[PDB]
């Protein structure tokens, strides 16, 4: 088949700044028609992809003209200027010159300015007691970077096991991340303890948010 | 204004056999050709089949690795076109998308695409729990809610507030496959005000196992 390696495999840029997303192929892409069928797509969180350019360098309908594509022999590239939030996400490059093929693809996360996490704790709920297990939540919302940890401490003591961390994708509004982490405790594990902390350090400070409740 | 939708997605079995419909509207759909490409975490997109136009004699086109398993076909009269998939293996596993064969020379629309998932272990629908204040000072943006879902399998599971009505500030983790089972969190912010006096629930949708859970978060 027709290989497409896209690079780089993650692309750091700042708002208004200039995104460049590169695709090579395994053979030529020119058609014996005299066409080159080589495309670009974006693909958002949650959302199928779209497609921006066709045959190397057409814009698609509605496709800003900030969105412009170029292609030479086996290399091609698409190019973004003056990028903005909603253009975050996933950019394929793909053929159909012959068996159609696509990229692997390259993330685009928006380089924005820091920002410190909100903490919320949320004691289990008693529905979850029954089914022997009990999940402390501690949510970190809209910070930046990506970066961060959480540590747990129960009673005074750091528990390191039973903690489950995991992180939103990237806010097309605001560019921050959220993440959650969860400490899941055996029912009799969770009641032989009153106080429940965790403690979340991040770019954006050198004391810990700390957060707890009590029983 | 142009649409594409499909549906049939699900758990299937090794080796068994799925359906799956793409309904088309927005335009004169006997004028293109029709697509079907997966998307998978270890294969990325791969497309899998395409069929021509009635005066192609509906011409129909299958990657190598689906040729002799899957079959596409079409029905202009109903603007839809479908993909029989048998002998399903793991490998078949993604993300499913229908798209258009553009006049421009590529797939100009896709579908929101359905998920399928080859695995000989069993649907199991997810449980709810509420994320609630837990009481405290109102320090970080002013009410913050939540559903956790664990326990289900398989993915993808959606989440929305007050059945999409509520949609400002709702932030959902991706899920975590951990002792053979998949867990996330979708909580949302809300004005200390507009709670508990207003009314907001979680909507927890989970396809494989067609459920739809509906939990309203109270102070409690
Ligand atoms: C091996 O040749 C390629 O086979 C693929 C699988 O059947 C086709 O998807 C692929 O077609 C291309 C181009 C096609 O666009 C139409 O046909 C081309 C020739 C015209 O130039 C254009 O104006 C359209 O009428 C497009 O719909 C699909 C998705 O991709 C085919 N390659 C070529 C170059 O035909």
């Amino acid at each position: 088949d027709v290989v497409l390696t896209q690079t780089p495999l993650s692309l750091p840029v700042r708002l208004g700044d200039q995104a460049s997303i590169s695709c090579r192929s395994s053979q030529s892409l020119l058609h014996s028609d005299g066409n080159t069928y080589l495309h670009w797509y974006l693909q958002k969180p949650g959302q199928s992809p779209k497609l921006l350019i066709y045959k190397v360098s057409n814009r698609f309908s509605g496709v800003p003209d900030r969105f412009s594509g170029s292609g030479s022999g086996t290399d091609f590239t698409l190019k973004i200027s003056r990028v903005e939030a909603e253009d975050l996400g996933v950019y394929f490059c793909s053929q159909t010159t012959h068996v159609p093929t696509f990229g692997g693809g390259t993330k685009l996360e928006i380089k924005r300015a820091d920002a410190a996490p909100t903490v919320s704790i949320f004691p289990p709920s008693s529905e979850q007691l029954t089914s022997g297990g009990a999940s402390v939540v501690c949510f970190l919302n809209n910070f930046y970077p990506k970066d961060i940890n959480v540590k747990w401490k129960i009673d005074g003591s750091e528990r390191q096991n039973g903690v489950l961390n995991s992180w939103t994708d990237q806010d097309s509004k605001d560019s921050t991340y959220s993440m959650s982490s969860t400490l899941t405790l055996t029912k009799d594990e969770y009641e032989r303890h009153n106080s429940y902390t965790c403690e979340a350090t991040h770019k954006t400070s050198t004391s810990p948010i700390v957060k707890s409740f009590n029983r | 204004e142009v649409k594409v939708e499909e549906s049939g997605g699900g758990l299937v079995q090794p080796g068994g056999s799925m359906k799956l419909s793409c309904v088309a509207s927005g335009f004169t759909f006997s004028n293109y050709w029709m697509e079907w490409v997966r998307q998978s975490p270890e294969k990325g997109l791969e497309w899998v089949a395409e069929i021509r136009l009635k005066s192609n004699n509906y011409a129909t086109h299958y990657a190598e690795s689906v040729k002799g398993r899957f079959t596409i076909s079409r029905d202009d009269s109903k603007s839809s076109v479908y993909l029989q998939m048998n002998n399903l293996r793991a490998e078949d596993t993604g993300i499913y998308y229908c798209t258009r064969g553009g006049a421009v020379g590529a797939m100009d629309y896709w579908g929101q695409g359905t998920s399928v998932t080859v695995s000989s272990a069993t649907t199991t629908a997810p449980s709810v729990y509420p994320l609630v204040p837990g009481c405290s000072d109102t320090s970080g943006s002013s009410v913050t809610l939540g559903c956790l879902v664990k326990g289900y399998f398989p993915e993808p599971v959606t989440v929305k507030w007050n059945y999409g009505a509520l949609s400002s500030g709702v932030r959902t983790v991706s899920s975590v496959l951990q002792s053979g089972f998949y867990s996330l969190s979708s909580l949302v912010t809300v004005p200390s005000s507009t709670w508990p006096s207003q009314t907001v629930i979680c909507n927890v949708a989970h396809p494989a196992s067609k459920v739809d859970l509906i939990k309203e978060p109270s102070g409690p």
